[PDB]
């Protein structure tokens, strides 16, 4: 489902830059997610 | 365990609504900016050939 | 015999001082090296009519070219002689062959069938591809499209169909039609090669026309092969299936015409007639009651940019009765051929299908297979989102018969033929992974009998 | 011939003469008192409707349209050879010499090859023998290196009555046929439209791999004789010496390179570089062996949309000949470039992006001339052209018209990747990213040739390029020292097949190119090495110590590339050597 | 006015260095006698500064031989005209310039004559008096805008975006009158400078030009809105002959090999910046809390030199050096350890 | 049609005093210079005008109502004399051509006002020029053409379109007017530009922005917010800020070019900060980005804010324009200081609540008593450094 | 028509006007059909350039006059089209008015009313 913006040159400059800045935000997410998740499991053998 | 909750809803949020959302509006707009183009190519080509 | 060609613009060509010139009529220009150059009408009106040359305008000379009226439209010269032949886009023989005699020539726009007059797809044909078979099954008469992309394996399926189809229980009177539109030299000669190999091309009929043929000759080239069809099984009661490629290759022709008379596009620059044309050639598929015989449809087109929302499979879709789906995810996974039952359909399907026709257990176990498929992908997807853990013994077992389904079910090869008997065992033998407390859609009678 | 009408109207590029009934619709004609280029695109009664591609100031009405009395056509002849082009087959060099002037002045015609120069034509064929169109009457020896061969022109079929050995020009008559039109005399040239494709008896499936001699092409994307390849030249990734390499190494007798509508300055550089090229066998000028066609953006869009179309009939001419020819075009996104700005000339209904809606089939037109086939003439001999097209896309986006309408007629895709040129990769072909439809046939035809399972072998190196691609990931996380001993030999030899294999510096000696049975070998180690160290792992044995061990020998490896063609034997013996140290670290 | 089309192997190979006094464009865009390298600009953004300041600053190394300047206005303001006329008699800069002013209220088909009137000069000049030109003019859109005018006049219909079908030969013609000729004494150099609406290199104007000519020097307004002064982004832009006009002989040996380090540690420094915001102070390395800090004093110390800074190659090769000395040695792997040791 | 002679066209140098914060601080225009407002309905062009037309220190205004509500143009002959600068419809001349009234005369409204202007320059004055709309008036000219079935330039207007305007702003400036008396006048250009569904690609926008010197540019998503003037400070613009930059600090005798360049670095960051933020920010921010964002906050709300229509937020001096910029920068420099010195975000902002809200209602004190508003740069370093032990 | 007769009603008969119109696109939808049918250069989508100067010739025709006791209030309505407010009616409606209360499908299946 697409949003609901008007079909300009600068909306299409503005979502294109918007959408590299996701993209690369979504890496670095997954990136901290996973890092997090190892620092978990030796926390949680510990609690265990 | 709560923070890694936090992040995964944030990944997700952003794999499955906002880079589609993005991508599917970017690719929508690119059409419609190209129907346009079109849509005066054929009005100017009438408006030549009154005459 | 006319020496007034009044003007050349582009495309398009002025004569003036004709008489009795007709709409759509066909034309020989006769150019002042003696070249023959074909032609259609497009438009007449008072002492003038425009026409369009297929081979286009280029190295006329306007005085000292000449304009033959044919008085009549363009038509094909048809013959039972043209099985185990290859023609080109115009019906004009390929192959090194004899002439053919023909019995008579029939306008290839054909006729429309009287609604009244039209029998609904009834029956089955076996691909032999299982995918199709069981879960979408192709009914005589029916148009059933494979939707495609940019180096999937279309043509290896468009192969394998056209030499394993056949109908149970009757021989010989089934014949194959080939149409490729603006195909390279090389995919035509996979084609070719491959119906004389496999012996083929002893009950089909080819109609091929490459990319670099002249445009109109390409719209021309579906039309073609569906007049040979529709003679094949009309007139000598063949029942006959006509595959068609690339039928986006004929879409890009035909917003190449249009362009070329500045018309007015419609969506993404295609003709706002591109619906109706499309719609002239698929409806060209069927049976009349009283006639023994059917003309079969599988169009085969690439979805660009893989977006079915595009015009070209969007109205493909509007005019056919379902359609098959290959996906680059099933392609990367080496399934053969890469059929994703999930977007998949055939809407005609019980026609063909049950006791008398396949098998009684057809429709259910269709019903089954397709259920825990959707309910094995689902499985699969929250594995992959939120880890192995977040799934319930049982839909472990789901996720493994969605796996051995892609796997071993449709997974086939491009060169395996399965009776629709081999399939339906097939079907039992994936039903039996699972608790048969699970087996909701097929009644107690039809597990007892087969459930292994 | 010659046909002259009468300008009335000036319009911009438009201009509009009457009494050209004798002319036709794509004619090309000289416009106004100067000549400069025109096209007729139009013809209402005597009217012609006349695109020009060069300045209009300054023309006006009551002045000539002179017509050429043919569409755009090139000569065909001793003197092509080594010459250097236009578009439109404007002689650069000549233009220098008779012009004394450093400028392609408007409405200056010159004929595109020498018809004054004396050549030695050796007469082959003899009086009373059958002809037809492709067969050869005689040959002369036109450069140091081409034999150009002198072809019955299409459209003549008869007896030869009278033909003589000894020197003339190309306007000379050299042989007498009889045909059905009475007696006809043949000269050394023939004259075809660009447009027009040189017919043949029949077009066969390229089947035959293309030895270039680089190692990354040749093995993991291969393109064959007949075969056409695309390759984006983003700005960095020596996108120039790729082609200087093919240009010289590949098995070919002929290039055509072509130069669409360059930069002033990038071309500058290949019209210099390409004389400084030089042909491996003989050691002569590699133009010895090309013909060079060479338009700056500011020539006219005829001779820019015309580049390529120029290029290829030239390249079907020696084709006919039984030559292997290879043509070279970049860019072809300027050949685009010029497409669409004749659609907007033209005010035509635009396709995708601007470029006309004919652009696709205009795309296939060119590549389906290209190809494997046999050759007019009863020797029935074979000859093939293969397309290598640069395509500079807008964005390095691939996605946009040109390129994706390519692909849809080419079948081989080599993408020059700039990040890996910053690594200093080289050749720069990003190998997930590339691809060959000719990979199963060639393979198939290697595994003949060699007698061996080459093609199991390209399976299995590709394999671990993209297992290698799965494990950096999992080294960005957790670090290289977490996995397993088994991922940490995939990552040194997928490290072996970029260092070792796929990287190859044009300028060393020995380096610059690989024979198959070379490239057979050096593979061969590489994987030889990773199947015998995963054998020790599985006994027990530490990846750690298979490394300290193997060292000598994993240098020799990395040697491998610069061992003398003459000397293969030192590669192969490497394999005895794996063996001998590996199960010697095992105890 | 329209000039002549240079038979290609007519042309010589640009060969020297123009000190454009720019650190920007000297060391990691070099600019080449011959060359024509554009520069691509916004509404509101200081093109005419940047203009002004090449046109001051432009010279050739250890030649004693003289840039003549030839300077375009095409169709604009008074206010920007007089600037340029101010700023070339305040520096005396007008002693070695030609300057051709078109005005906004100009007819438009005098200022389609501008580019043409000011190349003509400059072909004799350089091709007839001997002399090394170079050639300045903006604002490019103004002339595509004037085309248009004289489009419509003869009802002609626009090709894409609304400019003729022609433009590109229009533009190829004009920027491609420019270089070297093979036995003749001078050059001709051009900067065309042109404003992209909106902002869009996509637009045709830039697009179309961006095939032209050799590479193009970027100005953005992000850059601009935290004082970069000029702000020119690196990333963007794009010199195509640089490699030509640098190293030993010509400016220094380590020219090169510093521009491909800055250029990778820029970049690195930006991602850098961004891993700061979204995961955190805590989630970064030292080594990139370096990086970083790299990006920020390049933006602000090397690329911000102000409009009325000239600084030599050497200067520009010193502080990037200066620069690159905030990292290891371990992380400049685009270096030769050879050039390590001499420069620090 | 003809533009009066003059004996020579000078730089505008000195800048216009709007009273508007946003403009006079960031997009200031001078005297003789040449402004646009595009933007999109209700966005608040027209009251941009109504401001300047009643604030400004030129001599002279013709406001040129063309192609817009006859509303507007009775709220001004009505409000114009009740208020004063001496009545302020004293120094004031209306053109009104209404939406409704004829499009032709749309055209002759823009010429007969700025020649008006141009008479009352000549005598040596300063004249501020409002026309409201230009857009009407290229639509006319849209009208016209198609009528006479010319060939359209972009979006249907004419082809010359680019050239009418510019010969209109050409006419504006700063001149030496003829006679021996060489007398100096100005006239200063403000324009409204309506660009179809706030588009700005289009090209009365676009022509506009190639001859003239400030962009006031309009967003809808501000003027929602009811953030006013609604000035993208993004987008916006002032080719006269460097100028004007140097001639404030002379008179104020302070750095100001300095702060403004550190106000519009601040929301230059805020800007590159809330692109990532928006999909993951603040939980994870650093302290220092933390603060940032609030000056940010603090420039936005506190002094890019400005109501017309309250008695006191109407007009500010540049007295009091500077003063509350460097309350407000003097928080970000002063909480930085304390972030270098161990202290944290938390910290400050409890710890600055009571001086955080002077600091925001200082654009409602007095011109009477700007020492209650420099007193809070006492206030706040003694506060922070009060938190710091 | 219903212009004249409320111009009629306030400032001839001295009434309070209340004048209610729907729906607004309908009516610019009939200057496109006779804009076309003409075949007048077409402006965005087909709409013709008058299109702004037309609709102001009914949105003007509304206040109060100096001296007479009645009023002219209008409230127009219209639907956009495909819900976009950037639409060439909306769009020009809304630089002709006095501002617009706009309606949103987002409030309205929230339960709210009016969905303002
Ligand atoms: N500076 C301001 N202070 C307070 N309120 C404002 C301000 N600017 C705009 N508004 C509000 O917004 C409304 C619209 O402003 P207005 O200037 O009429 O918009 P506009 O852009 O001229 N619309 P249009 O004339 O249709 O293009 C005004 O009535 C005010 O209510
Ligand atoms: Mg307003």
């Amino acid at each position: 489902m697409r949003l609901n913006v008007n079909p300009t040159r600068m909306e299409l400059t503005r979502l294109k830059k918007q959408l590299t800045t996701a993209t690369r935000g979504h890496k670095l997410l997954k990136d901290k997610q996973d890092e997090l998740m190892r620092q978990f499991i030796l926390l949680i053998r510990k609690n265990n | 365990a709560e923070e890694i909750e936090k992040t995964r809803r944030r990944v997700n949020a952003l794999e499955y609504m906002t880079i589609p959302q993005l991508e599917e509006t970017i690719y929508y707009i690119k059409m419609k900016l190209e129907e346009n183009e079109r849509a005066e190519v054929t009005r100017l080509i009438k408006v030549k050939n009154m005459g | 015999e006319y020496r007034t060609i009044k003007e050349v613009v582009g495309p398009l060509m002025a004569v003036e001082k004709v008489s009795g010139v007709k709409y759509e009529e066909l034309i020989e220009v006769r150019m002042q090296n003696g070249e023959i150059r074909r032609g259609q009408v497009l438009e007449v009106q008072e002492d003038k009519a425009m026409v369009q040359i297929f081979e286009g305008t280029s190295g006329i000379n306007l005085k000292n070219s000449s304009v033959r009226f044919l008085g009549h439209p363009l038509q094909l010269g048809v013959s039972e002689d043209m099985i185990g032949r290859v023609f080109d886009g115009l019906g004009r023989p390929k192959d090194n062959g004899p002439e053919i005699l023909p019995e008579k020539y029939l306008d290839i726009n054909g006729e429309v069938i009287n609604p009244i007059a039209r029998d609904y797809p009834d029956e089955f044909i076996q691909t032999g591809i299982s995918a199709i078979d069981h879960l979408n099954t192709l009914v005589r008469g029916q148009k059933l499209p494979v939707f495609s992309g940019s180096g999937l394996p279309h043509k290896e399926l468009a192969a394998q169909i056209a030499r394993q189809a056949t109908v149970l229980d009757s021989s010989d009177d089934f014949a194959v039609v080939f149409a490729a539109i603006g195909i390279t030299f090389e995919e035509a000669e996979f084609f070719m090669e491959d119906f004389r190999q496999t012996g083929a091309i002893d009950r089909s009929v080819m109609f091929m026309n490459l990319a670099n043929d002249p445009a109109i000759e390409r719209i021309a080239t579906p039309r073609m092969a569906l007049t040979a069809a529709e003679y094949l099984a009309y007139e000598k009661g063949m029942h006959v299936l006509v595959i068609m490629t690339d039928m986006t290759n004929y879409a890009e022709a035909l917003r190449e015409i249009s362009a070329a008379r500045r018309e007015v596009p419609g969506r993404r620059g295609y003709p706002g007639y591109l619906y109706t044309n499309l719609a002239t050639l698929f409806e060209r598929a069927g049976r009349i009651r009283g006639l023994k015989g059917s003309v079969t449809q599988i169009p085969i087109l690439t979805m660009p940019e893989d977006d079915k929302t595009h015009p070209i499979p969007d109205l493909t879709g509007y005019i056919t009765e379902g359609q098959i789906i290959l996906t680059r995810e099933l392609y990367k996974s080496g399934i053969q051929p890469p059929i994703d039952v999930l977007p998949s359909l055939s809407r005609l399907k019980d026609k063909g299908t049950g006791a008398g026709k396949t098998r009684e257990d057809h429709a259910a176990t269709m019903n089954q297979l397709f259920a825990a498929y959707a309910q094995g992908k689902q499985a699969k997807e929250l594995a992959v989102v939120l880890g192995e853990s977040a799934l319930s013994d049982i839909d472990k077992i789901y996720a493994k018969f969605a796996e051995r389904f892609e796997n071993e079910y449709v997974n086939q090869g491009f060169y395996t033929n399965r009776t629709i008997t081999e399939t339906l065992d097939l079907g039992w033998e994936l039903l039996a992974m699972l608790p048969r407390t699970e087996l909701k859609r097929i009644k107690d009678d039809l597990l007892d009998k087969y459930l292994p | 011939g010659m046909q002259i009408g009468k300008i009335i109207k000036v319009s911009g590029p438009l201009v509009m003469a009457e009494n050209m009934s004798e002319a036709s619709i794509q004619d090309m004609c000289l416009v106004g008192d100067l000549g400069v280029i025109g096209e007729i695109i139009e013809m209402r009664q005597d009217v012609a409707s006349i695109q020009v591609y060069e300045e209009t100031s300054g023309i006006g009405p009551g002045e000539p349209v002179r017509s050429t009395g043919e569409a755009l056509s090139v000569e065909l002849g001793p003197g092509i050879i080594s010459q250097m082009f236009d578009g439109i087959q404007r002689p650069l060099d000549t233009f220098m010499e008779v012009t004394q002037s450093n400028f392609l002045g408007r409405g200056v015609q010159l004929p595109a090859l020498d018809h004054e120069k004396q050549w030695w034509f050796e007469a082959t064929i003899e009086e009373g023998t059958e002809v037809s169109a492709g067969d050869i009457i005689g040959y002369v020896d036109e450069t140091k290196i081409i034999q150009h061969k002198i072809m019955v022109p299409n459209g003549i079929k008869g007896t030869v009555q009278k033909i003589e050995s000894g020197s003339f020009t190309i306007d000379d008559p050299i042989c007498v046929i009889e045909t059905e039109q009475g007696l006809k005399e043949l000269t050394m040239m023939q004259k075809w439209p660009v447009r027009r494709g040189r017919p043949i008896k029949q077009k066969l499936n390229p089947d035959v791999p293309m030895i270039t001699g680089q190692r990354v092409i040749d093995t993991f994307f291969p393109v064959t004789k007949g075969g056409a390849a695309a390759v984006p030249g983003p700005f960095g990734a020596g996108k120039t010496v790729v082609q200087h390499q093919i240009a010289k190494w590949s098995d070919v007798d002929l290039v055509v390179y072509v130069g669409c509508g360059e930069r002033g300055n990038e071309m500058t550089d290949v019209v210099n570089e390409f004389p400084e090229l030089i042909d491996p066998n003989t050691g002569e000028s590699l133009m010895e062996r090309t013909v060079l066609i060479a338009n700056t953006s500011n020539m006219p869009v005829a001779a820019r949309e015309a580049s390529i179309y120029t290029g290829i009939t030239i390249a079907e001419y020696f084709r006919d000949m039984g030559y292997d020819v290879a043509i070279m075009a970049d860019s072809t996104s300027r050949w685009a470039e010029a497409l669409r700005e004749m659609s907007g000339r033209l005010e035509e209904m635009p396709g995708d992006e601007g470029y006309p809606a004919y652009l696709g089939s205009r795309l296939a037109e060119y590549y389906e001339r290209s190809g494997r086939v046999i050759a007019l003439g009863s020797d029935q001999r074979e000859g093939s052209i293969t397309a290598i097209s640069a395509v500079s896309p807008s964005g390095g986006d691939i996605s946009e018209p040109v390129t994706q309408n390519t692909l849809r007629v080419v079948k081989v895709f080599w993408g020059l990747d700039s990040s890996l040129a910053q690594k200093r990769h080289f050749p720069s072909i990003n190998w997930i990213q590339s691809y060959s439809l000719y990979s199963t046939e060639v393979g198939r035809y290697m595994d003949q040739i060699l007698q061996q399972d080459w093609s199991d072998m390209v399976t299995e190196g590709m394999r671990i390029l993209q297992e290698e691609e799965q494990l950096n990931e999992i080294v960005r996380l957790v670090g290289i020292d977490s996995l397993s001993d088994n991922d940490r030999l995939t990552l040194e030899v997928a490290k072996s097949i970029r260092e070792d294999y796929l990287q190859q510096n044009a300028f060393d000696d020995v380096d610059t190119f690989t024979s198959r049975e070379k490239q057979f070998n050096m593979l061969k180690v590489i994987l030889t090495f990773g199947k015998e160290a995963r054998k020790a792992l599985s006994l027990g044995a530490y990846f750690n110590e298979i490394m300290e061990g193997t060292v000598a020998v994993r240098e020799r490896i990395s040697r491998s590339k610069y061992i003398p063609e003459e000397e293969l034997a030192k590669i192969s013996s490497i394999n005895e050597e794996i063996k001998e140290t590996i199960q010697l670290i095992v105890s």
